[PDB]
């Protein structure tokens, strides 16, 4: 019933990650592209990358990848906009990935010791971004990160 | 009875409410504030009553208004036989209404107006009698005297700080006790320490051991120690300068129960050298060596003469003999019988003793030996001046004494707050 | 929260109207004990931002000061700190609870980033666009959600107050509709 | 040697001469002042010299620029001899010619210049070691940290006064030996008419002594009108400090590095309630009428500083048990008092409250902690006249410039430490 | 006398130029070391007087202070203080001793009161009888008195440069001929 | 060859006891007119009052009445002044009298141990002057002033 079609030339890592998590709830198909379009219904469509995370969180409700609260659901669309904009670009990265890693210093996943909507829009622009990699062969990474970043790469396959 | 609520013994300030009022000060109920309905919180200073009428003196920080309790369109007659029955000092709020009186009430400060009132509570109930010994000095500051004195004593501390801390100086912590003496040992060696202007305002000691308040200055000069002596005069100055413009309030106060001239003094404040001083009172018919030093009744007369000249209570002896005065005191390179010291004088008696200090070890050493002082004991303050000590003066005052010699006033007990019989 | 109390560090400098107009709508729900401060970082807030807001169940700390990006710390032992006026306005809402199905809530959600980011700092090219699908969507439904007023609206209207381009029929009655409202005209008259 | 005028060790400055020579500071020697002939009184911090060359480094009060000695048109072999002799720390009048250098002298507070000399006199001739006693404390006091610190320290003190003067205060003076603490006195002034008054002065508590500034206010009907008073003259003394004294805390930041202190203009208050409840969930097993212990103030403060980021906050409402006597009972809850203390970077500067003004419940209250009422007859006899209501509270000026800074050991900031 | 100074205290409102004249003579004759002084009693003292003047024989002490008549306190152990600024001005001048005939030592006197009372302090009535006998005089003699340069000069000349009636002829020539003298000239000029 | 014009209307009280003082010295005649005149010569005459009793006491070198040096000279000087004006007038005479009594302290004569101009000229006008009369009658006269006034009327009279 649902559809989603990606730029083949940019794929969004982090939708198709969330796309794998909701197979199980709601039947859903991948076609490929020149923009990220989610097919819902013939009047409703979402261009915007967090609009899709959002949608996908929200109707696969017993993968409860938007958390299991307000507060917890709050912490996430913070993590979409600090993902969109902070990691997205690598300009005072240093910065960025210690904040980051301060926020992980005491949590196993970044929100409510399950796999949420977070770990998966961070994790997807952190794979994708330069200067994370290159912090990672130069062994400077922040610890508390690269565990949470390994222990991701191992479920994510 | 009709005014139960209006008045009353009001339950204690244990800070329950915060109420929407205007405790409006007993200096601003002037004319200007006519026909208002104003809250005041005063002490009941003294309360005559006569039949319909009980007339009351609200007090606050030597500042007094006439309050009138009558019977008609405002209070009952529990009310005005509660007000006479209100114990001297007990500390009230008051509604009131600021009337303009037709003669002038010469006794009050607010003379202008008296406080027709509409509302009387006793948040304070003084015990009937009072005293005449703790709680005795208690009563006695309340004295506008008292209050006039030490309000204007504030005063002097302020100015004196204000006026170096412009001039570009840093205020020093002297401990002033180590395991009690002197501070000017700290002040040299901040001096030594690259502080190039300091004071400290602390208390200092001198058949009894005696405690007072002293404001002391050590400034490190150029190439003349005049430099830092029209410095601490100028200093002086400003303070007189400073009480005469905005405490003339307070310099009346006192004034009206101690009749004293307004003190006088020069703007480049008037030096008199050694020398020109002895002239002065041999010529006023005094024996006295050329070496000597001014007896304490000496110093009494010379102010005289200095007043009948120039007329300033205020003047500075300069270039006193070496041999009357401290070993660490620079002698003058001249006159090896002279020294670079002097005294500052308000009304005749001394408030001031400084000198440029001896910043090279060796010649401080000699003049300790010249005193007859084990080095021994003193070797941890020569060794301060051994690197690096800078050519500097000073001098401290008294703060008690300075504020008795302005008002005039006869014992030092007058201006001490707390003094410890 | 054992804290109880919703701390906003907001930059004077560009004055996030959308949570000021949230705060009023979360006192007509909740006894809020609200309070303004002025961070170290800042100096001299302009008078009208310092009394902005002329035991209780919420407390509110609106902190000027030196910030990016608007910045919330609530119940900080459970949740991490919150950045972005348009994540701190959809939690504000959120607390009142008018429960949206996934279609309507992402589409809000979606109204939101629009606002925040394309709308605020975009250029005149952005703007026009925005306003057409605003025009469009408004000439269907009442507001942007449609079904009642939302905090796609709190927030788009509060954007467009805080900023040249030609302004449809639609808009102008949803501004109106908005303005009428006692919370939206508290805030902005307090706002000046 | 031709330049046996222009150096040498000058006679003692026994107030001789009355020279027309304008000594200026090390500050003003900036490049706005280049290619001017100017004299200048400072100290020898070093003085490095190779071959034809003598490079000295003249310093003022935790200001230095770098001083050229070089032969040739300007000076003799003999001069630069004797330049590169001047031991350490002697204070020396230079006339030298202020000259823009190529490149910033980063060593130096002066970077935009070098002083190229023309004449060198030790005034004050040091004798050459430097010691590592009292003399070692009068050295240490010249380091550009301890200048700096007690600068600023004077600073406080002034700040204080201003803020408190201006607000229509008087300062008293309280008698320091008859030797006990000054609380007493402040409540005599309060109960004599005086109604708002301080009192910079040294207060004891092995005996330790430090110099605290105290404040008692006499208030209209809550108790809050002095404590937000004495928030505000925190705040004054904070915001003056970071406008005027900035060259101070940078050059002490220079040596201890530390954030800048941070506060809210409306001084934060929390509640004793309030802040069990923050260290109940920051897993702190604590009672309701329990004293906060100084681990828990430590704890607290870093709370407080996570928050809402600032470093000085109030804790108000304290539980009665744990306060002294004089301390006002809370009308409402007769378990908790009108008490509070303010917390510098989460350590206690100030331990303030309202004072028991009826003369009847201030000895019971006496009679509660055990006090014999014999000896303490006088200080009761003096609310039984006109007691108005009235609160107050103390600050360790050491402490306080201690903690302003992020410093370590209280010595740091205590100008003659007694070992 | 033993204090060995010349204490001047004069009214900054009314400033004495004929002393200001006559201490720069004096200065021409003995070595004085001149010293001005502000009294507590004057507040805000112009500025060209407090630097009027910009061991030692005499002290020349001026003290500017909020008196009714300029006084001067000299040997105050022999000698009662001096009220009039005409009686210090012969005093002064009278220490060069230049000794007159009693004829001539009293009309020098008489053209003192004559300048300090009915010149300075009266009517154009008075002020145009003064220039007759003034202009009447300069016309037989060089100077007032005419044998040389004489105090009643120097105190007339002072009090007309410090105060609207016509000129004589022989008054212009006088006037120009103090004006042209070194002591008259300084002294103006640190005035004006 | 001295004559005097006095005014018969008010008398010149000083004058006419300097010329009683001067009549040993130099030979000087008294008429009496309308006015003050001293004519010395054809071209020589005084009209101000101080101006004769300064000629007077210049010319009468044996009598000595201008002192004994130029600071008794100057100290006379200032006695005309102070009588011609402060003592002329009776306002504020309460100040005027004591000035003069604090004066008199430790002095027998105004001036010098000898009979001065200041001696005559204060005390014609202090005879001359309404409030010291009264001051005498009431009592209330300064003691050093009564002593110096009851001394100068024995040896005047
Ligand atoms: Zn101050």
């Amino acid at each position: 019933t649902l559809s989603l079609t990606v730029n083949s030339g940019d794929p969004p890592l982090g939708a198709l990650l969330a796309v794998e998590h909701v197979k199980d709830d709601v039947s859903i198909s991948v076609e490929e592209g020149k923009e990220n379009i989610l097919h819902v219904s013939e009047n409703v469509i979402f261009t915007d990358v967090n609009s899709i995370l959002r949608y996908l969180a929200r109707v696969a409700t017993t993968a409860g990848l938007y958390g299991s609260n307000l507060m917890e659901h709050t912490e996430i669309d913070h993590w979409l906009e600090f993902s969109a904009t902070k990691l997205s670009s690598c300009d005072s990265f240093t910065s960025t990935i210690n904040e980051l890693n301060h926020c992980l210093s005491l949590r196993t996943y970044l929100v409510g010791n399950s796999l949420s909507l977070a770990d998966l829009c961070v994790w997807a622009t952190l794979k994708g971004n330069a200067a994370w990699q290159e912090q990672l062969k130069q062994k400077k990474a922040p610890v508390h990160v690269k565990r949470w970043f390994g222990f991701l790469e191992a479920q994510l396959e | 009875d009709y005014a139960k609520e209006r008045y009353g013994i009001s339950s204690m300030i244990q800070s329950q409410e915060k109420p929407d009022r205007v405790l409006v000060r007993v200096r601003d109920l002037t004319i200007q504030k006519a026909d208002e309905v104003v809250w005041v919180r005063a002490r009941v200073h003294t309360s005559r009553a006569k039949g319909k009428q009980c007339f009351l003196v609200l007090r606050q920080q030597q500042f007094n208004v006439q309050a009138l309790v009558a019977v008609g369109d405002h209070a009952s007659k529990q009310m005005v036989k509660f007000a006479a029955n209100i114990n001297k000092e007990s500390i009230v709020d008051v509604e009131g209404v600021v009337r303009k009186v037709n003669q002038k009430i010469g006794s009050c400060t607010q003379q202008d107006v008296e406080l027709h009132v509409q509302k009387i509570y006793v948040i304070s109930l003084a015990e009937p009698r009072l005293p005449l010994r703790l709680d005795n000095r208690v009563i006695d500051l309340r004295t506008s005297t008292s209050q006039a004195v030490f309000r204007l004593q504030s005063g002097i501390c302020h100015l004196f700080r204000e006026t170096l801390i412009n001039k570009g100086f840093v205020e020093i912590q002297t401990p002033k006790i180590i395991s009690a003496q002197s501070p000017q040992l700290y002040k040299q060696m901040c001096i030594c320490a690259d502080f190039e202007k300091v004071f400290s305002i602390g208390p200092v000691f001198r058949r009894h051991l005696t405690e007072f308040v002293g404001l002391d200055i050590e400034m490190a000069f150029n190439y003349h120690y005049h430099e830092v002596m029209e410095e601490i005069a100028d200093t002086m100055v400003q303070i007189f300068k400073g009480l005469q413009e905005r405490f003339q309030t307070e310099i009346q106060t006192v004034n009206k129960q101690f009749p004293c001239e307004p003190f006088k003094f020069l703007e480049p404040t008037l030096r008199l050298e050694y020398c020109e001083a002895l002239a002065m009172l041999r010529e006023a018919g005094v024996e006295m060596g050329d070496e000597d030093d001014l007896s304490t009744p000496n110093e009494k007369l010379l102010g005289h003469l200095v007043k009948e000249k120039y007329d300033t209570d205020f003047y500075i002896l300069d270039k006193y003999p070496l041999a009357v005065r401290p070993f660490y005191t620079m002698p003058d390179p001249r006159n090896p019988k002279q020294s670079n010291s002097y005294d500052m004088f308000m009304r005749g008696e001394e408030i001031l003793s400084g000198a440029q200090r001896i910043h090279d070890p060796q010649l401080l050493t000699e003049r300790a030996l010249h005193h007859g002082i084990d080095l021994e004991k003193i070797k941890a303050y020569i060794d301060s001046f051994r690197f690096g000590a800078p050519p500097h003066a000073g001098g401290g005052i008294g703060l008690e004494r300075v504020t008795m010699l302005f008002l005039g006033l006869h014992n030092v007990r007058q201006t001490s707050m707390f003094p410890r019989d | 929260g054992a804290l109880k109390d919703i701390v906003i560090n907001a930059n004077p400098a560009s004055p996030p109207l959308s949570l000021l107009v949230l705060h009023r709508l979360l006192c007509e729900h909740f006894r809020v004990l609200s309070t303004v401060h002025t961070h170290s970082s800042v100096k001299s807030v302009p008078e009208n931002l310092l009394k902005c807001f002329g035991d209780y169940q919420l407390g509110f700390t609106l902190i000027w000061k030196n910030v990016p990006k608007t910045q919330m710390k609530f119940s900080i032992q459970t949740m991490c700190p919150i950045e972005g006026e348009g994540n701190i306005a959809r939690f504000l809402f959120s607390l009142f609870g008018q429960k949206h199905n996934a279609v309507n809530a992402t589409l809000i959600d979606s109204w939101v980033d629009i606002a925040i980011f394309q709308l605020k700092e975009g250029s005149s090219k952005e703007k026009a666009a925005v306003f057409r699908s605003m025009n469009s969507a408004l000439g269907k439904s009442p507001w942007l959600a449609g079904n009642e007023l939302t905090v796609a609206d709190v927030v788009l209207w509060s954007v467009l107050q805080q900023i040249s381009v030609t302004v449809p029929a639609n808009v102008q009655r949803w501004m109106r509709s908005c303005e009428n409202l006692a919370p939206f005209n508290t805030a902005l008259k307090l706002l000046k």
